[PDB]
């Protein structure tokens, strides 16, 4: 564990934890036992822009984008109830948390596309 | 004195201000060159290459 000055300024805390290569276990649903989610955290890597194809429909796909603003993007700290269903699936359920991030990345023109990445 | 046709002459055998001037000529055609660039670039719209 690592301490706030630990991290501090490292950009090391917009990143979500890591599991190393030997945990790709399994792990147990007693169906009979209500869960929850102590700790979702997503953390971008890529935003790509889908171009509008001009005029001339030809279908048009998804582009990078450099990021302008700077490492502020990880949506961390969500939380909620990770119910088992009758059919014995899971859908988690979202309560509260850092759910959402303003981001603002450049294209190859030079315009600013700024979205609200979240996941509320 | 000389005409105004002429001013230019009075280099026919300065090889210093020869130079001097050829010098100003590749500095304002270089210096158009670069700056012709920006204008077409401050202008030219890569959205389309189709
Ligand atoms: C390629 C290089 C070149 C060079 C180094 C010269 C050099 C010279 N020429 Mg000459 N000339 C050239 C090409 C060239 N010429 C061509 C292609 C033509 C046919 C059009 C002529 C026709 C010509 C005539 C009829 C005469 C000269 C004369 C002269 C001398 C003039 C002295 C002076 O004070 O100029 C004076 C120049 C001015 C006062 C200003 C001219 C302003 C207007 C017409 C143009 C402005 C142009 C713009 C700013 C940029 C032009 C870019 C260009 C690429 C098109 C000088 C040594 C004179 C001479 O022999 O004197 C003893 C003379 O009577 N030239
Ligand atoms: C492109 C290169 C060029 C070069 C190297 C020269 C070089 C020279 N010129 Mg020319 N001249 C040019 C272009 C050029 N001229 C043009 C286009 C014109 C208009 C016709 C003239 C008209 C001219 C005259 C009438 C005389 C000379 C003379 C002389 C000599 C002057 C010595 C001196 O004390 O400077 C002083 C003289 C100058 C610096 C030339 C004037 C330059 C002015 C016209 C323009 C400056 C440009 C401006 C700030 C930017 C444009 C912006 C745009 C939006 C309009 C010198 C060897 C003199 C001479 O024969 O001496 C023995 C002289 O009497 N020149
Ligand atoms: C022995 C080698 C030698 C070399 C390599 C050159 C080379 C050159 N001469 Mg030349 N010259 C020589 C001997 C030589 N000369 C002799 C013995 C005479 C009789 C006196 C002349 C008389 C002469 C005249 C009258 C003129 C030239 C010009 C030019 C230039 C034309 C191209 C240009 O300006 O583009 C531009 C490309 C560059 C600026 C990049 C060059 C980068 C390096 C090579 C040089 C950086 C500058 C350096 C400190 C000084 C250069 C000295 C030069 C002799 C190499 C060119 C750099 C013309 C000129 O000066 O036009 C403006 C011109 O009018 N020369
Ligand atoms: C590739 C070849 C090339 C050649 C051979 C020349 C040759 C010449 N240039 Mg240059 N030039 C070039 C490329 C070239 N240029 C490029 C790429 C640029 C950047 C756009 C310039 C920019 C430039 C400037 C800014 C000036 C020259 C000038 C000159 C002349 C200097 C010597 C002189 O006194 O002539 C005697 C001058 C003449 C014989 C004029 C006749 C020009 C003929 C060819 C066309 C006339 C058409 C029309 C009246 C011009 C419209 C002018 C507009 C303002 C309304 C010479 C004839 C100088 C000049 O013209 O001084 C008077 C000058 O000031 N040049
Ligand atoms: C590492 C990556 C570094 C990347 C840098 C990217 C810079 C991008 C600028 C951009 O996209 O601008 C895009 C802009 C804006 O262009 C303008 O946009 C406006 C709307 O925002 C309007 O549409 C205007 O009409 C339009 O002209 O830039 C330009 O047109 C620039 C021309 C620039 C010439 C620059 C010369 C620099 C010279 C330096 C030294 C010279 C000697
Ligand atoms: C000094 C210096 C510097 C800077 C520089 C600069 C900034 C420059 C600029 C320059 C420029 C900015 C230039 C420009 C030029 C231009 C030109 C050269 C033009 C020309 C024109 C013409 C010639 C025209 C004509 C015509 C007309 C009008 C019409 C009809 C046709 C014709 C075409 C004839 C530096 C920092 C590097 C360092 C060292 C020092
Ligand atoms: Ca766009």
């Amino acid at each position: 564990t690592l301490t706030y000055d630990d991290i501090v300024g490292t950009g090391l805390a917009n990143k979500c934890p890591t599991l190393d290569d030997t945990a790709r276990g399994a792990y147990p649903i007693d169906s009979s036992q209500t869960y929850r989610i102590a700790r979702l955290c997503l953390q971008p890597t890529t935003f790509l822009v889908k171009e509008e194809p001009k005029n001339k429909r030809q279908e048009a796909e998804f582009v990078p984008t450099k990021l302008v603003t700077r490492e502020t993007t990880s949506l961390d700290q969500i939380q909620g109830e990770l119910k088992v269903n009758s059919d014995g699936s899971l859908t988690f359920v979202e309560e509260d948390g850092i759910d959402f991030q303003p981001v603002t990345v450049q294209m190859a023109g030079g315009e600013r596309i700024p979205l609200l990445f979240t996941v509320k | 004195g000389l005409p105004w046709y002429r001013v230019h002459t009075v280099l026919i055998n300065d090889p210093g201000r020869l130079i001097a001037a050829h010098l100003m000529h590749t500095a304002l055609v270089a210096g158009w060159a670069g700056s012709m660039a920006l204008y077409e670039l401050a202008t030219f719209d890569p959205s389309d290459p189709v």
